[PDB]
């Protein structure tokens, strides 16, 4: 199935992918 | 429009804006008041500096909120004086300790919505945020802060409450311990600034010995492990084995008259309370978080101790991020910035119709 | 603000507003044009009434859209002339046949967003909507319409494509068959109105015999099964065994030179293509939908035929809602009205960024 | 867990619950 996963699984996938956080100034 | 992220530690409050690399405000979780009144109040650094004339209070004990009036003063201070934003204008993500009672979760929710009038809110378990910081959904977190040490096994983003272990020994206990051994060496630390010096000695000179026994004697037959500490008054002092003896309490609570298993045994115990099929992944994803896990040598010592307890065939891996003092906060910052999180917030509308007990239902 | 629900049948278009009890507009899925032009066009009832001078076209063959230009004319007519609303102002739920190709699903999506400029859209499998109409998420639907008959096993809201069975025999074939046997009795039906009379005889006098054989002879030795049909011209006619012989084709396609298993065998075959653990639930939730399943006696006959094929211990249950002519539509009306569905719609924004291939990803 | 189910399971639960549809006039 070409279906995107559950909203919670989309959240988990994005947690595993990681995001760049903005430098502190 | 940025969400606010506030990690309420027993010792330090870490606050900032979701998306940021680090907390913009980090200050003591203290509320100070002149001795018998019941400025009428001081928060954080100011309360700390005015120690001599105030009665300091910690509204968070071992990660649990125990004084709601004082907690609200800290929150008010955090928004208005530290972050300098009106809370009604931002979604707020707060953190909570593992095994936080349901009544405490609802009270926090009620205060945020009714008192600070937040438009959106969410409460996250501290250890889970540290896990997310490391880019994982499965692992076992050792979170050692100022007031409490918890071992939290997490599977596919959800902590396993039946396996959570709490050790009521943390950074505060280590500072007090270093203060005792240093005091018995002929030095005097009793004032605020002096206590702060000990805490500074702890955070700068202390380390975890890979082999305690062999390390001890190495300080007995040599001055190789002695470091000199230059006091603020210019006077210089020598700290020796207290360097590794103080953090050793984590592995042998007995050193502080504490009858409890060390952090290594507690980690094993916790893993053992989890389903077999998950244990292998836990052993391979042991994440360290909190100020108290910052001791040089701690990960190498945990790897050794766990290796000794785990089956021979077991791949043990310790993850000790250099930024672990703020791993909980960073985890929250990441979570609250995700496009995918935007539907997860409890809205004011939702709170209005279902009340504070929504926090448990809304969970994910 | 109401969503529009359009069930595009091979024979009839059912259209209305989500939340309504029934489709506000039900009309023939036909586009009429004067013989060699290539009003320039007529849709539905009007095209039907002007049969003598137009070339009628059915853009939907056996539930599949085969003529996109003509389909767009039907859609345009449905919104503007039947529902009398501008599509750009409403979320639109369209239905599709089981096993509809991915290219067809994307073309439908593209037309709705690019041509009708819909703000939100969703495409649902017809049989699944009929199942939802019956208040179930698990079951096997027999959908017999005008152009196609499908058997669709559904588990926890999702159809099982590997088990879907298609029988290219439906209401159109039954009308033609009754028209043939009636014609050979000495009656004449060749005109539109005459064909419409046969269709009326079919929908009003026809029934499914519980035991064909025993029923046949009961018409041989008696006039007990004969009904008289008063024609529009006042002339009255007598229809006999053609009453039960015409729908019998569903159970024995052989009657129309068709070499295929009947609806009972196809239902069993489909169930058998499903996982064992699910079969018991399928046998217990056999849902009938579509105009062609409206024959009195069909459920009692299916119960008997399935009982004979299923294991002795098996609880067989046939669900034949009285409103099954519109079960697909009603299912869509319910679905599109649910508070829970409001996040399911494909938005114009989503289409704009990902294109028509979103329809497969968005699925649920 | 006092957690509400997946958005899709909430949809399934509501399909099974059934909703009253407005009469046609
Ligand atoms: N580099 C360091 N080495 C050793 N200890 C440190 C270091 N940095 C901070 N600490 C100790 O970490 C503690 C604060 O860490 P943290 O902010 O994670 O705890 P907290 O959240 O306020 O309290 P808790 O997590 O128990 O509720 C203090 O005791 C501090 O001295
Ligand atoms: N009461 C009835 N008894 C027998 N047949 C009927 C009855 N009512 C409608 N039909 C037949 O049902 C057919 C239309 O049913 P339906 O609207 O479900 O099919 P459709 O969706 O247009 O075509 P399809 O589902 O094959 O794509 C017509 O052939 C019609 O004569
Ligand atoms: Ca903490
Ligand atoms: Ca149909
Ligand atoms: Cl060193
Ligand atoms: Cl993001
Ligand atoms: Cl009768
Ligand atoms: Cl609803």
């Amino acid at each position: 199935r070409m279906c995107e996963p559950s909203p919670r699984e989309q959240l988990m996938e994005s947690i595993r992918k990681g995001k760049e956080l903005k430098q502190i100034t | 429009t940025t969400a606010l992220v506030c990690d309420n530690g027993s010792g330090l409050v870490k606050a900032g804006f979701a998306g940021d690399d680090a907390p913009r405000a980090v200050f003591p979780s203290i509320v100070g008041r002149p001795r018998h009144q019941g400025k009428d109040s001081y928060v954080g650094d100011e309360a700390q500096s005015k120690r001599g004339i105030l009665t300091l209070k910690y509204p968070i004990e071992h990660g649990i909120i125990t004084n709601w009036d004082d907690m609200e003063k800290i929150w008010h201070h955090t928004f208005y004086n530290e972050l300098r934003v009106a809370p009604e204008e931002h979604p707020t993500l707060l953190t909570e300790a593992p095994l936080n009672p349901k009544a405490n979760r609802e009270k926090m929710t009620q205060i945020m919505f009714e008192t600070f009038n937040v438009p959106a809110m969410y409460v996250a378990i501290q250890a889970v945020l540290s896990l997310y910081a490391s880019g994982r959904t499965t692992g076992i977190v050792l979170d050692s802060g100022d007031g409490v040490t918890h071992n939290v096994p997490i599977y596919e983003g959800y902590a396993l409450p039946h396996a959570i272990m709490r050790l009521d020994l943390a950074g505060r206990d280590l500072t007090d311990y270093l203060m005792k051994i240093l005091t018995e060496r002929g030095y005097s630390f009793v004032t605020t600034a002096e206590r702060e010096i000990v805490r500074d000695i702890k955070e700068k000179l202390c380390y975890v010995a890979l082999d305690f026994e062999n390390e001890m004697a190495t300080a007995a037959s040599s001055s190789s492990l002695e470091k000199s500490y230059e006091l603020p008054d210019g006077q210089v002092i020598t700290i020796g084995n207290e360097r590794f003896r103080c953090p050793e309490t984590l592995f042998q609570p007995s050193f502080i008259g504490m009858e409890s298993a060390g952090i290594h045994e507690t980690t094993y115990n916790s893993i053992m309370k989890c389903d077999i099929d998950i244990r292998k992944d836990l052993y391979a994803n042991n994440v360290m978080s909190g100020g108290t896990t910052m001791y040089p040598g701690i990960a190498d010592r945990m790897q050794k101790e766990i290796t000794a307890l785990a089956p021979s065939t077991m791949k043990i891996k310790i993850i000790a991020p250099p930024e672990r003092k703020y791993s909980v906060w960073i985890g929250g910052s990441i979570l609250a910035s995700l496009s995918t999180f935007q539907q997860m917030w409890i809205t004011k509308q939702e709170y209005d119709e279902a009340g504070p007990s929504i926090v448990h239902r809304k969970c994910f």
